[PDB]
RNA sequence: UAUGCCAGCUGGUGGAUUGCUCGGCUCAGGCGCUGAUGAAGGACGUGCCAAGCUGCGAUAAGCCAUGGGGAGCC
RNA sequence: GUGGAAGUCUGUUAGAGUUGGUGUCCUACAAUACCCUCUCGUGAUCUAUGUGUAGGGGUGAAAGGCCCAUCGAGUCCGGCA
RNA sequence: GUCGGGUGAGAACCCCGACGGCCUAAUGGAUAAGGGUUCCUCAGCACUGCUGAUCAGCUGAGGGUUAGCCGGUCCUAAGUC
RNA sequence: AGGGAAACGUGAUUCAACCUGGGGCCCAUGAAAAGACGAGCAUAGUGUCCGUACCGAGAACCGACACAGGUGUCCAUGGCGGCGAAAGCCAAGGCCUGUCGGGAGCAACCAACGUUAGGGAAUUCGGCAAGUUAGUCCCGUACCUUCGGAAGAAGGGAUGCC
RNA sequence: UGUCCCAACGUUGGGCCCGGUGAACUGUACAUUCCAGUGCGGAGUCUGGAGACACCCAGGGGGAAGCGAAGACCCUAUGGA
């Protein structure tokens, strides 16, 4: 479990009135990869995913400051806002 | 579980919009065993089941504004969208002046202040459109 | 406004049904008239010789 | 000569109408009137009919809701048969 | 519309010819409803 | 030696071919009117379970009589 | 001043229509469609349902227009191989 | 649309919640014509569904439309027999 | 009585529905019939027959289709807005089915579209396309004219908030 | 005033790659062609040369006198209307 900050600002590189999915997609990935993780073991807290839509779809934040943990037999993530 | 048809009784026994019924994310299964309009009651009551609150739009930014234009503000020129005769219907403005004018002058005839000669000769000037208000009919009976 | 598909949009009237003397769906109920066997038109059942090959 | 009633619509709707109205449900003849379902019915099962309301059906047939006097007892009528 | 009570015979005739082949028919022929008809793909008379 | 060409082998696809015939086609002989005593035709019903065909008509794949027939039948 | 006329004006009110883009589409969403622009919108107005007029005949403020994707003579079957 | 969860052998699109959205003469409510059981329930996914499908207007089976006072029914219109 | 967890209001303005009047128009005159009233009251009995589900549409209708077409009625008084049944935003209500998704800063090219210095129609058959102007108030308004009009001619100024 | 000088950058949907679904047009044969010539005078196929290792992706459409429609023009028929 550490607390790390995540910057989105490739999801400036899907179209502009879908920002928010594409972030939840590479908070995903992030994560995953710092954690050494399959992205499919990522589990995003819905508090992200109101962080991320928070503006609506189209006006994602730059960052997001997440809390995850890692642990479990088969290796998974849990996430969350902080 | 598929809940569908227990979103359909259920706002008909809340008796509001199917949009409104909550369900409790933790008690899919015994809502899914409901079968009956009683068994959604019993669940009502459980508070299982329940009717989120429909909203209101507020009026607190409309009454402002609808003081400032009591009060004679916000109606400048650039305020005004439709043409003068639309912001104020010209017949019926003249049917408020001559209806106050001609009460005015009835008040003063029966109150003896004038004479039915003087009563008429005012009355038909009054329908000639004679005077711009009552005022103006008061300033031209002080002679 | 086309004399085709947009023109077809307009059908929705009853004409033809089925007939109370021979059964065919040609009934037509604004003329009484059945199409098919006369039914409204003749007492006698219609009929003609050029519904078949003139030899048989 | 045709028969009035053809027999029991015996459905789950129609064992409520029976439990708790009173009321018996009979597939009949759809050349029958009201009157006669009513006759008809009293005749079979020595019983008194307060009121008869039909209907048309979808399957060709005509459908009759019977409900019998208070002094009748619709469960135990439709239970000897 | 408005259905006459002989259109409704009618009607409730075509729906019950739109049931399937029983079951024990297959068995006694030893091994197809052709008249299956569906309300929107076809048209019945009237 | 990939992509691939020609012919064949095993398996498929397809339903030709051969064989078969409960259906047709044509000829010949016989026979030949029905209906208000409601025909022909159609509709809807009718079966333990029955959708189609056939039969039948609320006595609804059937009722009665006489003769035939026969240990099976629905 | 009153009054409120008009095959009167503005108007994507409803509703009717369709000038241009020679735009989009053109094995289409569609055997006549889509978008913007545009015209009419108290009247010779628009519109629903019922009803009448039938093929050398209708109907036509006339374009040989329209009479069920069919018209300088409908459609079907027959004449007919 | 997204994040969680539910069911299931199987879930991007079946259901629950949250967050994010779309429709305001309509993408809401009641209905005429027309359709004809498409309605409701249960069980299904071989067929139908612009992908998938545990879902469905699909398949199988059951069930469902209750009137003195709502229509029809009565009257007559253009007009028809 | 009913209904509501509860309270279970009182006044006002503007007033669709509905009621009732006044005016004007016609080389146009705006149905008929059944029925009802006229013509009281009590009690009782009778009131049969047919329709009744559902869709009513970017999937239940017509268009071969779960078709961007076509298809009548009423909801014309929900809030802000404004002249408004206009735009735009928002309720009640409905929906995420104008039903395939995943991925590349996602190249060329195409459909829609935004912004372009200086020049300003040189482009083109042609200003086609795009743009310019714009609401409201005040001032002011030519030729011509059938005296109605032309006319919002033109041109000029103003416009928020407190 | 990006119509133009004279084009640039950007936005959304496609285009491109991946999963799933999955048609049609067209097809005498052969076919890697190019330059000339010849030929019923408008040849990928004949002749002479030249060039040419096979396969695949994307592209804009030069050619196949490309595909689509037994030329609507013109003439001819002891044709039609
Ligand atoms: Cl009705
Ligand atoms: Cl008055
Ligand atoms: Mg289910
Ligand atoms: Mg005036
Ligand atoms: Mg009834
Ligand atoms: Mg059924
Ligand atoms: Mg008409
Ligand atoms: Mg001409
Ligand atoms: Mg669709
Ligand atoms: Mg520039
Ligand atoms: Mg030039
Ligand atoms: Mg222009
Ligand atoms: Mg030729
Ligand atoms: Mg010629
Ligand atoms: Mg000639
Ligand atoms: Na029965
Ligand atoms: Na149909
Ligand atoms: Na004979
Ligand atoms: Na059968
Ligand atoms: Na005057
Ligand atoms: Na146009
Ligand atoms: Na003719
Ligand atoms: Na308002
Ligand atoms: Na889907
Ligand atoms: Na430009
Ligand atoms: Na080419
Ligand atoms: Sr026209
Ligand atoms: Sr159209
Ligand atoms: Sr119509
Ligand atoms: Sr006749
Ligand atoms: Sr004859
Ligand atoms: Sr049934
Ligand atoms: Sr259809
Ligand atoms: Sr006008
Ligand atoms: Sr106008
Ligand atoms: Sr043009
Ligand atoms: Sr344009
Ligand atoms: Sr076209
Ligand atoms: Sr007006
Ligand atoms: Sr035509
Ligand atoms: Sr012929
Ligand atoms: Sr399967
Ligand atoms: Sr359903
Ligand atoms: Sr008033
Ligand atoms: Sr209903
Ligand atoms: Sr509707
Ligand atoms: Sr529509
Ligand atoms: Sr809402
Ligand atoms: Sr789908
Ligand atoms: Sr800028
Ligand atoms: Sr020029
Ligand atoms: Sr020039
Ligand atoms: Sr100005
Ligand atoms: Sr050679
Ligand atoms: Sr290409």
């Amino acid at each position: 479990e550490r607390v790390v900050t995540i910057p989105l600002r490739d999801a400036r590189a899907e179209p502009n009135h879908k920002r928010a999915d594409k972030a939840m997609i590479l908070i995903r990935e992030h994560l995953a990869k710092h954690f050494s993780v399959d992205e499919d073991a990522v589990r995003l807290d819905p508090s992200i995913n109101e962080a991320a839509w928070a503006r609506g779809r189209a006006n994602t934040p730059s960052k997001i400051r997440v809390r995850a943990a890692r642990f479990e037999e088969e290796g998974e993530a849990i996430v969350e806002a902080e | 579980t598929d809940l569908s048809a227990q979103k359909r009784l259920a706002a008909d026994v809340l008796d509001v919009g199917k949009n409104r019924v909550w369900f409790n994310p933790e008690r899919q299964g015994d809502i899914a065993d409901a079968i009956t309009r009683e068994d959604v009651r019993e669940l009502v009551d459980e508070g299982a089941i329940q009717a989120k609150d429909k909203k209101g739009n507020s009026r607190g930014r409309a009454r402002e504004r609808q003081k400032k234009r009591a009060y004679g503000h916000q109606k400048g020129a650039g305020s005004r969208k439709g043409k003068a005769g639309a912001r104020q219907n010209s017949k019926e403005d003249w049917e408020s002046r001559i209806r106050a004018q001609r009460t005015k002058l009835r008040e003063l005839r029966d109150e003896g202040t004038l004479s039915s000669s003087q009563y008429r000769d005012l009355y038909d000037k009054a329908g000639g459109g004679e005077f711009d208000s009552v005022a103006d009919l008061e300033r031209y009976i002080d002679a | 406004t086309g004399a085709g598909t947009p023109s077809q949009g307009k059908k929705n009237t009853t004409t033809h049904t089925k007939c109370r003397r021979c059964g065919e769906k040609s009934y037509h109920t604004k003329k009484k008239v059945c199409s098919s066997c006369g039914f409204g038109k003749s007492a006698k059942r219609r009929d003609y010789e050029w519904q078949s090959k003139a030899g048989e | 000569s045709w028969d009035v009633i053809k027999h029991p619509h015996v459905t789950e709707k129609a064992m409520n109408d029976m439990d708790f109205q009173n009321k018996l449900q009979f597939a009949v003849d759809d050349r029958a009137s009201k009157g006669e379902v009513a006759d008809a019915v009293e005749e079979q099962y020595d019983v008194t009919v307060e009121q008869v309301n039909t209907q048309n059906t979808m399957d060709g047939e005509k459908k009759a809701v019977v409900r019998l006097s208070e002094d009748d007892d619709a469960q135990e009528v439709a239970s000897r048969i | 519309g408005k259905k006459s009570k002989a259109t409704k015979k009618r009607l409730a005739k075509l729906d019950n010819q739109n049931s399937r082949v029983p079951a024990w028919v297959m068995l006694k022929t030893d091994r197809r409803n052709h008249k299956r008809r569906h309300w929107r793909r076809n048209d019945t008379d009237e």
